């Protein structure tokens, strides 16, 4: 068909790089590829230039240099894809340039050390740990700056603070109960600021004097004038503000740490909080933080500024600078390159540590190199991160958008000082400068709400960890195409008109305008706006864009959209929506789905496995097509081509359609013929109904591929092994695991079978003297070997369709210690539609296939046509989600009309345009009608009456004619496959695109009766074939009690728990069909007891003759 | 009130706080053990002590 | 018209005046026509019944 | 944890009568494999119990009768639902199930009300009245069909919610 | 549903009290075989496999029924605890 | 064969204590690695405990339930349920005697 | 017959804020801060709101599905304590022969600085429904038997016959005054609920009562708002 | 609750409230100092042994307590759910030193413990029922005239 777009805002610019984040936060952070280690240490050469120069230097030894040069890596052992296999971590060895001195001007320089390797980051973004597909969640937290949070307890004035960050940096504090006390909190504690003051070299008359003039309050300073004559003075006595006692030698041993080394700093040489703290304290400072060098002393161009400011605060209206903590201009985004440095430090930093520990014993030139090394300080750290990292999780790659989106969002959890789940309520709020920055709407819905969030689409952070937001100059009127990424604080500086604004050329066209004042809500005459919103769509996260209609449908609903959509699965069946916001195509480049061509050439050789072409040069790149594989979740991961052979193509053109992507369009599910209105209450609450037609076109049918694994343990009992030849009785087990231990590929497996056979030794391998007879009888071959091979865990399985075996694998496997060998098994599965699947619209309409119905009784038009599902309306009005309404409205004329749609966000269609397209669509679906001698049905006619009463129609006109006023209401009339009688009241129908959700294995379908059980509470355990049981807990004891079903209730918890003895008994007794025995003590209980008594506490239980009572009925009483 | 003080101290049955083969080679437990352990050490050296008539100290 | 209470109100008597067993038949009564009818009421949902009046 | 106890996503039941709710036969069968052993004993078709046992083992084994006396057995016994959070007693309730295909339970709509849940994904929990005894409380002071009223306020909590009454309305 | 049920309250002091009832002549009512009932073969719970009806085995069920004929009597201390199991061992063997 | 109505909580007699206790705790040793044996004497030394073998001694001199509950004469084990393991207590004589905290830190401090 | 106007109405689903929004004005959305804004959100639903506008909302979006999330996540916290506190309670015995009781009232003073006015039927009902009349009772030319149940229409009677400036107060058996050891008996409680007639004994009310209460807590506004 | 337009019914409540009666405090000794809260009812043995009872005539003058369900409860008789809620130790610790004795009055003890729940079906009230049929009516006799040897 024919794609017809929408809106017309100029989008002077089209969006940008994506994953941009994740790339280049690492990129910025290695300076590995064109990196001539020349000039630059921004990230890891800086986390070097700070771990050295390390030095053990006593003038008498004289030199023990020992400084960085050049760092270096570049091999990755083995190839990405392979590293997966054998559960390895895609990373290069790192060596690094450094040099070992003596007094004798001994200039050894070993420059080698590659002890430890670092991952890398793939092509799109993600990493690869032990062969799981892992992703790092840039998170957020307080930029490191001065600010003056009003003083909470006392409502009276406020406290002012300063915050630079390293992982052993200072963070200030002031406040006062002044008479005197300028109150100056340090760690946890506190004393007058003046003592400082002097430290710096200025006293009260140099300082107090001259400042505490407009901050003539100064007394809250001014109180020992003596301690403040000379420097050294106040200087010494302020160690006393430390424990234990020392004497005054160190003149600055405090001092110097808190002058030029990491700590003070919050940035390298002040880019942190420097803007801040200078833009809102007048100038610039001294070098970077605190410093001060060739003059002894120390120059504090800090608090100086500081205070000053607390009292140009404290007063009246020098500034008024308040702070907004929330206020994003004030909120920094820690990234993966970043992120990761910093934990590159502390490993570091802990090796340094080590190599200090070695000038000790350390010889006089037999330490020169590496004898000084050791990577595994350093290598856990890192390694322990990534693998172990709270914002280190599985890649989510339900789909694309989902592993795509998952890269997008924004944690305020991890660092114990940057994260706290003191659950912040006003901190998951969504501040005004959330505006073209964070996703106002796309949040987990959860507990983690509002901390956990999107970016906004257009929003980009700078390397100083801030986002910006694209905008346009303007000129009285006059619109720039020159736009203007920018921050938070800048913004608010300005007025800015909503993109929407109307214009001509450039000139606006408006008498008054729509602007917001640093998030000021307001209307202006064009002359008085600065600068305009680019396009709706840099607000809000990506996902979230991709919601037709947006601007009709709650929020909050509109949440779950989003939320959704990354649930998405793909299906063989892929469809793009027959109307689009405008990014699906955008989006399957930026997430690396299909493949587009680098260059333009004819189609050389294309095969399902592989496509060449040949490049107009003369080059032949065949493109290996990584075929059907399984996703982190397990769903299927393939690309198809879509081009052909001698076919000539240019750049950017595509080849091979990815997972979800059709024609290279996101195609998240399926259009379909949904008609809203209640069917049988099958629909009754947010259950949906489904035209069995659509299975039989395959149309939502997907393809899960499942692994499975087994251990081969040199047990001490003696190794198990893995063979086709096992204890077991039958034959027809083994049908097709014939294949010398393994099963053979592409076999039907069900619940039950043996994906692997394996045979170890139990009971210590002590055949039982009981057993033994009984073997005997029948050949007593008491193979010592019990059976303990790999069966297909119950629910269901499918096909095999790969084995995977690793035998100590010499060309690479690391088994676990223990393990002899693994094997993998795939096995797939067309996971067809079904009752019990879950649907959802990209509008938050979700809910499950309640019942699927013959195309029979299913409700068609009066061409015989039905739909395919069915949409219960209430499920609308309380959720004000109007979108997919005029979604569908629109699906049903395009539907006709051979066509789909590109309908902007807060732009794009409206009711007159759709109203329009309806007009012509109703050509189609009507019009023909006469061309084939037809008029209209009979009953139709019976409904029109109806139609008309409802004001509907407009009475009086040509029974066919008002049709058409009706179906511009998008409604139709509709038969009853069932009745065939028509449906009393039009029917709103038309096309939906729908997807089909996720099952996540906890939500399978479990039923447990019986199995495996904690070897310490005594209480149902779930196997691997063996399902687990229910945890009855006290709201369902409350329950149960509030009726008064004791029994129950009882064996609930005893029985049917952890009651012991009982529970065999008890399956025993229902055995030989036998009534139920009574309930004894819970091990819960019993155990209890004993731990009382292990804490020397005798429990008694006793009679009403007070007579102590054996819950143990013996092995507890002794002699 | 004697009672509140000791000199006869109880000890959870095995099974309770068990020790388990685990992973190619080792097992787990539970820290009273442990706890437990250093206990019994310390009371069966201060014996020996007062058995050798040592500095009260 | 019957709605939500009118009906509720029905049911309390209905459970009183007559056992409550009897009362379960008449909820299941209604479950099942109430049903049939919706569907077949002819009652969906366009925009247009986003009717906007005029005093707006 | 509980032994006899399952758990699956929820559909809604217009066929099922207030007392009853569907049961996919499958998890079913584990529920009640003993009982249901037995039952095979006592008829032909299973010799002994290990026999039977075995005989379960593989679905792809699993015979026609089978299902045939899984149900005899269940007539009459009924079980019990669970959707959390359990609030209020009604939080729980019993029916005598109905076999059903498809691995999902099927509620009776309007019980919907105090398991305040829809099929927007909800799941339940399932548990079996062991004993007698158990079986008797539950057939009795919890099976849905009994719960008509609020406790609290004494209004008739199951009643016509949405579809139903829209319809009558009309 | 359950017939009878509201009568069924109507014939106890205490909802609770009907239950144990019921309950305890399904145990015995089971482990007399079935014998014990008092009521003829006209009048039995049935059910409906292999094209036919045969006694349904669901005590309750049984109980229940019974309990409506009066043709059954209960009460909070009727007689001695051994002359039942006695008295009814002998009368319906069972086993 | 009965049932219960009340529950009680008092301190624990030494004796009362010594009354539980199959047995002393002498050794630390936990299991012998070689061959993962309940050190004797130790905190597992199931002579103490019970069979870890329901129905078994330790040296094998006595297996089967043919023989009821016999202690060994030589294993010095007794023969039943392995089961006994996780509900006999054993205890420790203390060289000196220990306050029990719960009667100090929780104020008012009980003794004090 | 509108759709939407046959739902709401028939109260099969929606209410009018919902609709409000819908086919006209939304309204007045306000301020994390909390603070009501000064412009308000014009727009219908159907109409499409602004981006400005879209935004402006979601802040109460938040406090919406954030303020829910606290009880929704859990709150039987109520609950639980309410049922450590009345767990024990259960009905015990028949007649606890307490001669006392209380009398509920239908009116209220205070509205207006101490003026007299009838209570609303669901607070009256909610108060005197199947309970047991603790002295006779002469109205409206009917007697009513001092340890009569008050069935519903009972109560409307009354109701009704109050409204004829004919009564005020209510002598009926109470939970408070029943003299009960750590339970109650069945007189002081009165119908059961769940079925409308007198509770049966051994019935698990403390329960029972702690549940009717924890249950709804769940959708009662958390914090303070105005 | 209303305000929030839910139903509820004035009983469920009063119940919570009797308990936070449940308690009171001492001011006239007989034999108990005068800190003690107690469980208002132990008055018709303890508080009737007035000038009747134990006809000791030695009076028992207290005051009314009003405490919060936290509190409440958490002073119970029974020392076991006592426990089960915060400050386990505390408890305990004291009921040990009473050596106190727990009936199970209560739900929550005689459910912890593994017992036949106190209520509903667990309500002795009840429990013991007794039912055989009509043909055993005829069974009684036996045992009846088991005496009637000729
Ligand atoms: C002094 C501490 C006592 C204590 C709480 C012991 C717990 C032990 C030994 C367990 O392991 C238990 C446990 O975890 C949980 C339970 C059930 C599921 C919940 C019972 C709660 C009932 N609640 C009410 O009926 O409320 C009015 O029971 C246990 O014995
Ligand atoms: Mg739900
Ligand atoms: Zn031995
Ligand atoms: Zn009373």
């Amino acid at each position: 068909m024919e794609i017809k777009r929408f809106g017309r805002i100029r989008e002077v610019i089209p969006l940008p790089p994506l994953t941009e984040i994740q790339v280049e936060s690492y990129r910025r952070a290695l300076q590995a590829d064109v990196p001539p280690e020349k000039r630059e240490n921004v990230g890891i050469q800086a986390a070097f230039r700070e771990t050295f120069p390390i030095e053990e230097e006593d003038k008498g030894k004289g030199g023990l240099v020992l400084d960085f040069l050049e760092y270096r890596l570049g091999e990755p052992p083995f190839p990405q894809d392979e590293c997966r296999e054998k559960d390895l971590t895609y990373q290069a060895p790192l060596y690094a340039r450094l040099q070992l001195i003596h007094k004798d001007t001994g200039l050894i320089k070993e420059d080698e050390v590659f002890l430890g390797h670092i991952p890398l980051m793939t092509e799109d973004g993600s990493f690869i740990i032990n062969g799981a597909d892992r992703v790092i969640v840039s998170q957020i937290h307080r930029s490191p700056g001065v600010y003056f949070t009003p003083d909470p307890a006392r409502p009276g004035r406020y406290i002012a603070s300063i915050i630079p960050l390293p992982k052993r940096g200072p963070w200030i504090d002031l406040e006062v109960e002044p008479n005197g006390v300028v109150s100056m909190k340090v760690n946890k504690r506190k004393f007058p600021l003046v003592l400082l003051l002097r430290v710096l070299g200025y006293d009260q008359e140099t300082l107090a004097r001259e400042l505490g003039a407009y901050g003539e309050l100064v007394q809250g300073l001014m109180d020992e004038s003596v301690f403040a004559m000379r420097p050294e003075e106040a200087l010494i006595r302020l160690f006393t503000l430390l424990r234990p006692g020392d004497p005054p030698k160190r003149d600055k041993a405090v001092a110097y740490v808190y002058g030029l080394i990491a700590d003070p700093r919050r940035y390298d040489l002040g880019e942190a909080g420097r803007y801040k703290a200078e833009e809102k304290l007048g100038i610039r400072l001294s070098g970077r933080t605190l410093a001060r060098f060739e003059d002894g002393e120390f120059k504090d161009e800090v608090f100086l500024p500081t205070l000053r400011y607390l009292f140009a605060l404290t007063a009246g209206v020098p500034g008024h600078e308040v702070d907004d903590i929330d206020h994003l201009g004030n909120r920094r985004i820690r990234t993966v390159g970043e992120l990761m440095t910093d934990q590159f430090r502390v490993g570091l930093a802990r090796l340094a540590r080590g190599v200090r520990e070695r000038m000790l014993m350390g010889s006089e030139d037999s330490l020169t190199p590496a004898k000084l090394v050791n990577s595994r300080p350093l290598e856990a750290a890192i390694r322990e991160f990534f693998s172990r990292s709270q914002l280190s999780q599985f890649k989510d790659e339900t789909n694309p958008l989902s592993s795509l989106r998952h890269k997008r969002r924004i944690s305020a959890l991890g660092p114990g000082g940057l994260t706290r789940e003191r659950a912040g309520f006003d901190v998951r709020d969504v501040h005004r400068t959330h505006y073209g920055r964070i996703c106002p709407v796309e949040t987990p819905e959860g507990a983690n709400i509002g901390l956990i969030t999107s970016l906004a689409a257009y929003a980009r952070v700078d390397e100083l960890g801030f986002i910006r937001t694209p905008y346009r100059r303007v000129v009285g009127g006059v619109v720039t195409d020159e736009v203007v990424y920018m921050t938070a604080t800048e913004e608010d500086r300005y007025t800015i008109a909503q993109a929407n604004t109307p214009l001509e050329g450039n000139r606006i066209a408006a008498e008054r305008v729509v602007a917001r004042r640093k998030g000021e809500p307001v209307i202006v005459s064009p002359e008085e706006v600065e600068f305009m919103d680019v396009s709706p769509k840099q607000v809000f996260s990506v996902n979230t864009n991709l919601i037709p209609f947006l601007e009709h449908d709650d929020a909050n609903r509109a949440l779950m959209g989003s939320n959704m959509q990354t649930q998405a699965v793909p299906l063989i069946r892929a469809q793009a929506p027959v109307v689009m916001t405008g990014l699906e195509e955008r989006v399957v480049r930026d997430s690396l789905a299909a493949l587009y061509a680098e260059e333009d050439g004819e189609v050389a050789k294309v095969d399902g496995n592989r496509i060449v072409v040949r490049y107009e040069d003369g080059r032949l790149v065949e493109y290996p097509l990584r075929r059907f594989y399984r996703s982190n979740q397990g769903t299927a991961l393939d690309q198809r081509p879509r081009v052909v052979v001698g076919q000539r193509v240019r750049k950017g053109d595509l080849l091979a359609d990815g997972p979800a992507s059709e024609n290279g369009f996101l195609a998240l599910g399926q259009n379909v013929l949904v008609a809203i209105m209640p069917f049988d209450g099958y629909n009754f609450e947010d259950a949906i109904v489904i035209s069995e037609e659509l299975l039989k076109r395959d149309f939502y049918t997907s393809i899960h591929i499942e692994r499975y694994e087994i251990e081969a343990r040199d047990t001490k009992l003696g190794p198990e092994r893995i063979t086709r030849d096992i204890p077991h009785l039958s034959e027809a087990a083994l049908r097709d695991l014939d294949e010398e231990g393994v099963v053979r590929i592409g076999a039907e497996v069900k619940p039950g079978d043996i994906l692997v056979g394996r045979t170890s030794f139990k009971g210590e391998s002590e055949p039982t003297p009981e057993e033994r007879l009984l073997r005997s009888i029948f050949g007593e071959k008491a193979r010592d070997v019990k059976d303990t091979s790999l069966r297909v865990p119950p629910g269901e399985g499918g096909i095999v369709v790969r084995t995977v075996r690793l035998r100590r694998g010499d060309p690479g496997v690391e088994l676990k210690p223990g393990v002899r060998e693994v094997v993998r098994v795939y096995v797939a599965q067309k996971r067809k539609l079904q009752v019990g699947d879950k649907l959802a619209n990209r509008h938050g309409n979700k809910g499950v296939v309640a019942k699927i119905l013959p195309v029979e009784d299913m409700p068609h038009l009066p061409d015989g046509t039905p739909v395919d599902v069915i949409l219960n309306p209430l499920g609308v009005p309380s959720r004000m989600n109007l979108g997919q309404i005029l979604e569908t409205h629109l699906g049903l004329a395009g539907y006709f009309l051979g066509q789909r749609y590109i309908s902007p966000i807060f732009d794009g269609a409206k009711e007159p345009e759709i109203k329009e397209l309806l007009a012509q669509a109703f050509e189609v679906y009507f019009g023909k009608r006469k061309g084939e001698g037809f008029g209209v049905d009979k009953r139709e006619v019976e409904v029109l009456r109806r139609a008309e009463k409802l004001g509907l129609v407009t009475p009086g006109k040509t029974p066919e004619e008002q049709l058409k006023e009706l179906f511009l209401q998008g409604k139709v009339v509709l038969y009853d496959g069932r009745t065939g009688e028509p449906i009393e009241g039009p029917i709103v129908v038309g096309q939906m695109f729908i997807m089909k959700l996720y099952h996540m294995v906890e939500d399978k379908m479990h039923a447990r009766s019986t199995g495996p059980y904690s070897l310490i509470t005594q209480q149902p355990l779930g196997g691997k074939a063996q399902f687990g049981g229910q945890r009855f807990g006290e709201m369902e004891v409350w329950a149960l009690e509030a009726y008064g079903a004791a029994h129950t209730l009882q064996e609930m918890l005893t029985l049917k728990s952890d009651d012991i003895e009982g529970r065999n008994a008890a399956y025993e007794a229902i055995i030989k069909g036998e009534d139920v025995p009574e309930p004894s003590v819970p091990e819960s209980f019993r155990v209890l007891v004993k731990e009382l008594q292990a804490l020397a506490l005798d429990v008694q239980t006793l009679d009403e003759k007070d007579n102590p009572v054996d819950i143990f009925e013996g092995l507890a009483s002794k002699r | 009130p004697e009672w509140m003080i000791l000199e006869a101290v109880p000890v959870l049955p095995p099974d309770l706080r068990p020790m388990v083969q685990v992973d190619g080679g080792r097992f787990a437990t539970s820290d009273l053990n442990d706890l437990y352990r250093r206990l019994i050490n310390r009371n069966n050296r201060l014996k020996k002590l007062l058995a050798q008539g040592a500095p009260e100290i | 018209p019957q709605e939500k209470n009118s009906l509720k109100d029905l049911v309390y008597q209905a459970f009183l005046r007559l056992g409550m067993e009897k009362t379960a038949r008449l909820l299941d009564a209604l479950k099942y026509y109430g049903f049939t009818f919706s569907t077949t009421s002819g009652i969906t949902i366009g925009i247009d019944d986003a009717v906007i009046p005029e005093e707006k | 944890r509980v032994d006899y106890s399952g758990r699956s996503v929820i559909v809604v039941g217009p066929q099922l009568k207030l007392h009853q709710c569907g049961l996919p036969k499958r998890m079913a069968l584990e529920l009640f494999k003993p009982f249901l052993l037995k039952k095979m004993e006592e008829k032909g078709i299973a010799p002994n119990v290990k026999a039977a046992r075995r005989m379960l083992e593989r679905q792809r084994d699993i015979k026609d009768e089978v299902w045939d006396a899984l149900e005899e057995v269940i007539h009459g016994k009924v079980v019990l639902l669970n959707r959390a959070p359990t609030l209020h007693r009604l939080g729980i309730q019993a029916f005598q199930p109905v076999l059903v295909e498809g691995q999902s339970i099927q509620l009776h709509p309007l019980v919907c009300e105090a398991f305040n849940a829809d099929f927007d994904g909800d799941q339940m929990a399932v548990h079996v009245p062991l004993s007698s005894f158990a079986q008797a409380e539950a057939r009795i002071q919890m099976l849905s069909a009994h719960n008509l009223l609020s406790p609290a306020s004494g209004e008739p909590l199951a009643k016509p919610s949405r579809d139903i009454i829209l319809g009558l309305y009309y | 549903a359950e017939p009878g049920i509201d009568k069924l309250f109507g014939m106890v002091d205490s909802k609770y009290r009907l239950t144990v009832v019921v309950a305890k002549r399904a145990q015995q009512l089971l482990r007399h075989g079935f014998k014990n009932t008092v009521l003829e073969p006209e009048e039995r719970p049935k059910m409906q496999t292999l094209e036919g009806l045969f006694d349904d085995p669901n005590a309750e069920t049984w109980a229940m029924k019974e309990l409506l004929t009066g043709r059954l009597v209960f009460g909070e201390n009727l007689v001695p605890e051994d002359r039942l199991q006695k008295e009814m061992e002998r009368i319906y063997p069972g086993e | 064969k009965k049932e219960v109505r009340k529950v009680r909580i008092a301190l624990a007699s030494p004796e009362k204590i010594r009354s539980w206790s199959y047995g002393e705790v002498e050794k630390p040793e936990t299991i012998n690695y070689r061959t993962l044996k309940p050190e004797r004497d130790g905190l597992f030394d199931e002579r103490i405990f019970g069979p870890i073998k329901d129905y078994e001694c330790a040296c094998g001199k006595y297996k089967r339930q043919r023989f009821e509950g016999k202690v060994c004469e030589r294993c010095g084990v007794e023969v039943t349920k392995s089961i006994v393991r996780r509900y006999r207590m054993g205890h420790i004589e203390l060289a000196t005697p220990a306050a029990h905290i719960w009667f100090v830190k929780d104020v008012p401090s009980k003794i004090g | 017959f509108n759709p939407l106007y046959v739902m709401a109405q028939s109260g099969a689903r929606g209410n009018p804020q919902q609709i409000r929004q819908l086919c006209g004005l939304r309204g007045l959305m306000q301020k994390p801060s909390g603070e009501t804004f000064e412009v308000p959100v014009r727009s219908s639903f159907r109409e499409g709101l602004t981006v400005l506008e879209y935004f402006i909302s979601s802040h109460g979006a938040r406090k919406g599905g954030a303020d829910t999330a606290l009880r929704t996540a859990d709150s039987g916290y109520l609950t639980r304590k309410l049922v450590d506190v009345t767990h024990e309670i259960v009905v015990r015995e028949a007649d606890c022969g307490t001669t006392n009781y209380i009398s509920v009232p239908l009116f209220q003073p205070d509205e207006v600085t101490r003026s007299l006015r009838l209570r609303k039927r669901a607070d009256i009902e909610a108060g005197l429904y199947g309970r047991v009349l603790a002295r006779e009772v002469e109205v409206l030319g009917v007697r009513l038997e001092e340890g009569r149940y008050l069935s519903m229409d009972d109560v409307h009677l009354l109701i009704k016959a109050a409204e004829a400036g004919e009564i005020q107060e209510v002598p009926v058996r109470s939970p408070l005054t029943c003299q009960t050891r750590y339970g109650v008996c069945q007189k002081c409680y009165g119908y059961d609920l769940s079925m409308a007639r007198p509770v049966s004994i051994g019935e698990a009310v403390g329960i029972v009562a702690a549940q009717s209460i924890g249950e709804p807590g769940t959708q009662l506004t958390m914090r303070t708002f105005h | 609750y209303r305000a929030q337009g839910v139903k509820l019914h004035d009983k469920h409540i009063e119940i919570v409230v009797r308990q936070m009666m449940k308690y009171v405090e001492v001011t006239d000794p007989g034999d108990s100092r005068l800190l003690e809260g107690q469980v208002l009812e132990k008055w018709d043995v303890e508080a009737l042994n007035e000038r009747l009872i134990a006809e000791g005539k030695t009076p028992v003058a207290w005051k009314p307590l009003l405490m919060g369900v936290t509190k409440s409860a958490l002073s119970t008789k029974s020392w076991l759910s006592a426990a089960s809620f915060q400050n386990t130790t505390h408890v305990l610790t004291e009921a040990a030193i009473a050596g106190k004795k727990d009936e199970l009055i209560g739900l929550k003890e005689n459910v912890i413990l593994g017992r036949l729940i106190p209520a509903g079906t667990g309500s002795d009230f009840v429990r013991f029922t007794q039912v055989v049929d009509q043909k055993t009516l005829k069974a009684i006799e036996e045992a009846r005239k088991e005496a009637v040897e000729a």
